[PDB]
RNA sequence: AUACAGUGAAACUGCGAAGGCUCAUUAAAUCAGUUAUCGUUUAUUUGAUAGUUCCAUGGUAUAACUGUGGUAA
RNA sequence: GAUGGUAGGAUAGUGGCCUACCAUGGUUUCAACGGGUAACGGGGAAUAAGGGUUCGAUUCCGGAGAGGGAGCCUGAGAAACG
């Protein structure tokens, strides 16, 4: 990154003759670490005293949350199909916040068969993924700042809310 | 060339100015760690084996163990550009360091037949082999700290309970 | 003596592997060869030294002098890179993951320009000096280094292109698209000449061609895919091909020839985990180079038998083959240690 | 009321109150509008000072351009040249503000490059 | 489409490199009798 | 290089003593060197005021706090052991620090304006003041700008003065800084010039802010003693 | 004072320097006050603030130091 | 990026601060935007002096620089006079 200041750009009035200043330390834009899938490597960068910041690049073990009961359990990552904060970001298959990524939902199968007995009330277009294995789930946590991959599962309303999109 | 030689377990080390470089040519194009014989560096020390351990060349520049390229190169060490000779030994070493790991056929009145002792015995208890009143006071101050703080906290939480009952 | 992996009656060696008494018999070739936990892309310059390796987090440029066996600098560039070339020595052009293009010099960062859409590949033309940059969509752009203009961008098909390359002895512009068509343009006419279609016999899903290459005879063309299937092509009966399924087959990214050293008619293929090497006119594997981690891409040093990968680990692996050729003049005791 | 991706929703239908003498309309307490930066449900909290004036333009959505003429006791040429001010402001689900419409706004948490004020009243 | 495709002329790259006369070692007649078909 | 509040004569020096960090701010406090040395003159220079600080005569807020630039702000009761000196220092009517002398039963406490009440962590009600005495558990009816009375042996609130219409208020801030009389008017606006207004000898009127004013007692009965002329 | 015991060159340590010249001409954007940060960082100052235990004390590896040396340095 | 909206990146965090997508906005005769110096002078920036009435106390002219641009590192604080 470069900057965080209004001095390089124009305001709501249209001004000119900028030529302002050598940029300070507190306009610090670090490089955009597009977090991907790999082996888990988090860079421990420093800022503002001992404010360590976890910059995750190759995180896997996503803690994704069963919605209707709120069961955040551990799984892997496959790939993001739709994220128009950059439509090339899904072409390159990175992993950022608020992305809709696919999960092999085998521990969710284990929890359902463990606290319900039988195997398969829950919606049908996610029951198809209960059968097959890959369910859609959206990342909540920030791997570029907190270094973690947490998320929430897609269950019904939010599922169709994304499936009608793409 | 000069050959520094070290017999480590006896604690002996001495340099020997060996001219007549076809004696020297046994070491040529052999990098650090690879062993050698006494047979092609000398005749009076046969059955000898020396693990080489670097050496400053003329212009004094050291070699660090195992890079490549027996000329001089400019690396980054403890980070700034320092000049360092390559690990492989060639014709232009001033001194070359050697560790003798087996005595062969002749006694040496510098290395074998003369030796130095060590420095001094150990100081730590476990190094000599191979408090409890503080343990009283630590535990007593810890249980007293618990019996002060964890009781006083509830002792003003009950005053909060009195304010909540009166409110 | 460095250990060698098992192969088909042939030997390879790695230097700077994930495993590479050992501390006191270290076999380190290039000092400070390690990045910040991954690697983007490595390539060796046209002259006998000065290899360049792009960065991973706070991405750098990392020029290594081969006649000094260490690092020269690391210009921390502004964004994360995907593709670049080297233009002799000191000049080089890069493009990042965003649609921006950097021009590094001896002083570094001579300019930062942009392309209107997100780009994926860049090549330079030695003749009349226009870099062709392949991007997403209908758009294959030019930035001519003569007069700094823009040129009338090449009209493609729908989705775009994964790789562009021009032929060396005659200039035949390749562009590996998504819909199996290879879209050969002419660097003279600025028009299409052919729209060759790629076929198979398995047809899992509609693969996209990701790697294009030529060599210095100017008659054949090496083609890739998004499935782990190498292809050869000639003008002589240009509709079929010879194909090479690979035993894992995710996405082949680097297919490069051996057209300037001995032991001829041989080619290196490289997908995400493995990089193999086989012979022309039969399609039988000469050797393979299985590392302990995935591969971001590779490169092969000219004149001799050594390879440099960019991977997803902390160091980069170099692979020496004492049957393909010797070790070069700056590595001229690798044949003495192993 | 969902023309964009990425789970358009309140961020924890939801309802709160900034207090301090400004009402929350019943659709803004329990209605289908999201209230991302409208301070009644919102994510922002109120502070600072509250300014009042009529408008000039409400052309783009989530842009309320207030005018604010005010008295100032000029001592230089001993006559009052009349004031005019401008401030962009995000929408609220309480009034489609047209030309005229003296309304007031409270200072909070810079939303765009130049807006710190969000509508809390219409009269 | 503001910063998208500025068809301007830029200062440092206007003489960043220099062309070559013969260029391709083939002939253009060799191009024509190379891919007539 | 000085402020106005210290009552500092100009024929003193060149470098003015910056107070160190502490309970109060820089702009609303006087350090001990400008207190003892050149206001009530128990010293002649910095060396001997450091000497008596090492001797530890000062007992501000019941603790010793041996420091030269310790920022004694509003009504920190400076206590000196020899000749039982008990000093409550308040504001006069023209902006300075009038240091009134008090007695032991009055210096056994102080009062403090409450700034905010918090549900901070683990269900604990919470109160801060201008010296920052985070004391546990007041009643739920502690609004902003009320007045707690600190214990000064332990830290507990002993008495409480509610801020409402008809209370004796002290103004420290703005162009009303240091006035007493607290009743002509009440006017709470919605973000500025909001206050209770203060009389004069002819019962004149005044405007200030909420945070720049804080209560000290009732209409005729403050349990603080005040100086006179 | 036969495991330490005072002077103390040279080495580790705690800190010191805790704020100094010249050159091209910015119109409340340089500056001064003020509102706010439940929109934020904070060493030092000050007030507060910790409850998971199956069949008498834990490991080599480096200095300083000795010893052999290289180099004009 | 002109003006705003949605999301992400980076942040110490607010923020078109940067990028994807979308809308064609926004300031102005109630002075936009632009023109220069006794802008080595001015603005309280401040002390005022018991008769000097724009001399007469000071903070700051603008930002930079440690040979020249570039990249990196340290720290509660830095794009370090070391």
């Amino acid at each position: 990154g470069i900057s965080r200041d209004s001095r390089h750009k124009r305001s709501a009035t249209g001004a000119k003759r900028a030529q302002f200043r050598k940029k300070r330390k507190f306009e610090l834009g670090r490089q955009p670490a597009n977090t991907k899938i790999g082996a888990k490597r988090i860079h421990s960068v420093r800022t503002r005293g001992g404010n360590k910041k976890y910059r995750a690049l190759r995180i896997e073990t996503g803690n994704f949350s069963w919605a209707s009961e709120g069961i955040s359990k551990k799984t892997r990552i496959a790939g993001v199909v739709y994220h128009p904060s950059n439509n090339e970001l899904v072409r390159t298959n990175t992993l950022t916040k608020a992305a809709i990524v696919q999960i092999d939902a085998t521990p969710f199968r284990q929890w359902f068969e463990a606290h319900y007995g039988q195997t398969l009330k829950i919606e049908s277009s996610v029951e198809s993924q209960f059968s097959a294995g890959r369910l859609y789930a959206c990342i909540s946590s920030r791997p570029g700042q907190s270094g973690r991959c947490d998320g929430y599962i897609l269950e019904g309303e939010e599922l169709a809310f994304y499936l009608r999109r793409l | 060339m000069k050959l520094n030689i070290s017999y480590p377990v006896n604690g002996s080390q001495k340099t020997f100015e060996i001219d007549d470089e076809h004696r020297i040519r046994v070491f040529f194009d052999k990098r650090i760690g690879q062993e050698v014989d006494g047979e092609a560096v000398g005749d009076e020390f046969k059955g000898y084996v020396f693990k080489i351990s670097g050496g400053n060349d003329k212009q004094g520049f050291p070699m660090k163990q195992g890079v490549l390229l027996p000329t001089r190169i400019k690396l980054l060490l403890t980070r700034k550009r320092k000049s360092v000779r390559g690990a492989i030994v060639g014709p232009d070493l001033a001194v070359l360091a050697l560790v003798i790991v087996k005595k062969g056929e002749q006694e040496l009145e510098g290395l074998t037949d003369t030796t130095v002792p060590k420095r001094l015995g150990p100081k730590r208890a476990n190094n000599i082999r191979k408090r409890l009143q503080r343990k009283r006071h630590q535990r007593a101050l810890k249980v007293r700290n618990a019996q002060a703080q964890r009781e006083a906290a509830a002792e003003y939480a009950q005053l909060l309970a009195k304010r909540l009952s009166e409110r | 003596v460095l250990k060698s992996t098992s192969a088909n009656d042939v030997s390879v060696y790695q230097v700077s592997g994930t495993n590479v008494l050992e501390y006191q018999n270290r076999v380190e070739l290039i000092q400070d060869f390690e990045f910040s936990e991954a690697s983007n892309k490595i390539k060796v310059s046209r002259d006998g030294q000065y290899c360049m390796a792009t960065g991973t987090y706070k991405p750098q440029i990392h020029v290594y002098d081969f006649a000094n066996l260490s690092l020269k600098f690391d210009r921390h560039t502004d964004a994360e890179n995907v593709d670049f070339t080297i233009l002799s020595w000191t000049k080089s052009v890069h493009l990042q993951n965003d649609r921006s293009i950097q021009f590094q010099n001896k002083g570094g960062l001579h300019y930062t320009t942009r392309i209107p859409k997100f780009g994926r590949s860049l090549v330079y033309n030695k003749v009349n000096c226009d870099l062709y940059v392949g991007a997403s969509g209908n758009e294959l752009y030019r930035l001519n280094l003569e007069k700094g203009r823009f040129l009338n961008p090449f009209k493609l098909d729908t989705e775009g292109v994964n790789h562009v390359s021009i032929n060396e002895v005659n200039g035949l512009l390749a562009a590996g698209t998504e819909t199996n068509v290879v879209e050969f343009w002419d660097p003279r006419s600025r028009s299409r000449v052919s729209k060759l279609y790629l076929e198979n016999n398995i047809d899992n899903r509609p693969f996209q061609v990701t790697t294009t290459s030529f060599r210095n005879d100017g008659l054949t063309f090496a083609c890739g895919t998004s499935n782990g299937y190498s292809y050869i092509y000639d003008l002589r009966t240009s509709e079929p091909s010879i194909i090479k399924d690979q035993g894992y087959g995710f996405d082949i990214k680097k297919i490069i020839w051996l057209d300037n050293v001995g032991t001829e008619n041989k080619i290196v293929t490289c997908d995400k985990r493995i990089a193999k090497i086989w012979d022309r006119l039969d399609g039988k594997a000469y050797a393979s180079m299985e590392p302990s981690v995935d591969i971001n891409d590779i490169e092969h040093v000219p004149g001799t038998g050594m390879f440099f990968t960019a991977n997803e680990s902390i160091p980069m692996h170099t692979y020496y083959i004492p049957s393909l050729g010797p070790s070069p003049r700056w590595c001229s005791f690798l044949d003495s240690i192993t | 009321q969902s023309e964009r991706a990425f789970q358009k929703q309140p961020h924890i239908r939801w309802y709160k109150n900034a207090g301090l003498g400004f009402k929350t309309p019943k659709t803004a307490i329990e209605g289908s509008y999201i209230d991302k930066k409208c301070p009644f449900t919102g994510l922002v909290s109120i502070r600072g000072k509250i300014l009042t004036g009529t408008v000039v333009s409400t052309k783009m959505h989530r842009t309320i351009v207030i005018r604010r003429a005010y008295l100032h006791y000029i001592p230089k040429y001993n006559r009052y040249e009349k004031r005019h001010k401008n401030v962009p402001v995000h929408v609220s689900p309480a009034f489609r503000v047209q030309v005229g419409d003296i309304v007031t706004v409270g200072q909070c948490r810079p939303i765009s490059k130049t807006v710190r004020f969000n509508v809390v009243k219409v009269s | 489409k503001g910063r998208k495709l500025n068809y301007s002329v830029q200062d440092p790259i206007a003489n960043y490199e220099a062309p070559i006369t013969s260029g391709y070692k083939w002939s253009d007649d060799q191009i024509d009798e190379f891919f007539a078909g | 290089a000085a402020p106005h509040h210290w009552l500092l004569d100009k024929l003193s020096g060149c470098y003015a003593p910056r107070p160190s960090a502490g309970p109060h701010k820089l702009r609303e406090s006087l350090p001990l060197i400008v207190f003892l040395r050149n206001r009530l003159k128990y010293a002649l220079n910095g060396r001997e005021v450091k000497a008596i600080l090492m001797q530890r005569h000062v007992k501000v807020d019941g603790k010793v706090r041996t420091d030269t630039t310790y920022p004694a702000g509003f009504m920190d009761v400076i206590t000196l052991d020899a000749t039982n000196e008990n000093f409550r220092l308040v504001y006069d009517v023209k902006g300075r620090f009038a240091v009134h002398r008090i007695t032991d039963e009055e210096a056994s406490y102080k009062l403090g304006k409450v700034k905010k009440v918090q549900l901070g962590k683990k269900g604990v009600p919470y109160v801060v003041t201008h010296d920052g005495r985070t004391i546990r558990y007041p009643d739920p009816n502690i609004k902003v700008n009320d007045t707690v009375k600190i214990d000064l042996a332990s830290g507990k609130i002993t008495d409480f003065i509610k801020f409402d219409a008809g209370k004796l208020v002290y103004v420290t801030g703005g162009r009303n800084l240091g006035r007493i009389g607290t009743i002509v008017h009440k006017e709470r606006h919605d973000g500025g010039f909001d206050l209770v207004h203060i009389k004069d000898s002819l019962d004149n009127t005044f405007v200030t802010r909420l945070n720049n004013v804080f209560v000290i007692g009732e209409q005729g009965k403050p349990y603080i003693s005040l100086p006179k002329g």
